[PDB]
């Protein structure tokens, strides 16, 4: 393992998918945030969900 | 443009991601987006444009 933060760990991700990666430095907030809320919504899902 | 920025304590270079191949950092390496503001964890040095000393002779 070598350590890489994460934020340029992500960026390198979106450079694996095509997409340039000062758009993931331009949008860390926003990118971070629909992370969080979307692990957010895989908890609710299987909460309720059996 | 490929690879990733760092620094051995003094001098900022850029680096192919797989091997350790310090670059001096230039407007050939680096490619603008937008403004410092917006980007978590900038930093400041120079990026070598080199044209400038070509057109300075
Ligand atoms: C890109 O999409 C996101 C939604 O995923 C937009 O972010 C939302 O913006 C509104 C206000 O315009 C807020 O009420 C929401 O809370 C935001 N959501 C999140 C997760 O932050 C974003 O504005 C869109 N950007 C563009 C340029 O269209
Ligand atoms: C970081 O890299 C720079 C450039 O390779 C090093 O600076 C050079 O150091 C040698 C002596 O070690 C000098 O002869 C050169 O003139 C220096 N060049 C410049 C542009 O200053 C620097 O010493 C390195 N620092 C560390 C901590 O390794
Ligand atoms: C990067 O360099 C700029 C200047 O080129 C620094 O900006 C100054 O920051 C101080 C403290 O906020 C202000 O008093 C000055 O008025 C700023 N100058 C300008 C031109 O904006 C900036 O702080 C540096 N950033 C880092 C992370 O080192
Ligand atoms: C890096 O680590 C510490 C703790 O999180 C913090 O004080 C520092 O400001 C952080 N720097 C950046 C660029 O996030």
């Amino acid at each position: 393992a070598l350590q890489i933060p994460f934020a340029m760990q992500m960026a390198y991700r979106f450079n694996g998918i095509g997409v340039t990666q000062n758009v993931l430095y331009e949008n860390q907030k926003l990118i971070a945030n629909q992370f969080n809320s979307a692990i957010g919504k895989i908890q609710d899902s299987l909460s309720s969900t059996a | 443009r490929e690879g990733v920025f760092v620094s051995n304590g003094t001098h900022w270079f850029v680096t192919q991601r797989n091997f350790y191949e310090p670059q001096i950092i230039t407007t050939d390496n680096t490619f603008v987006s937008g403004n410092c503001d917006v980007v978590i964890g900038i930093v400041n040095n120079t990026v070598y444009d080199p044209l400038q000393p070509e057109l300075d002779s």
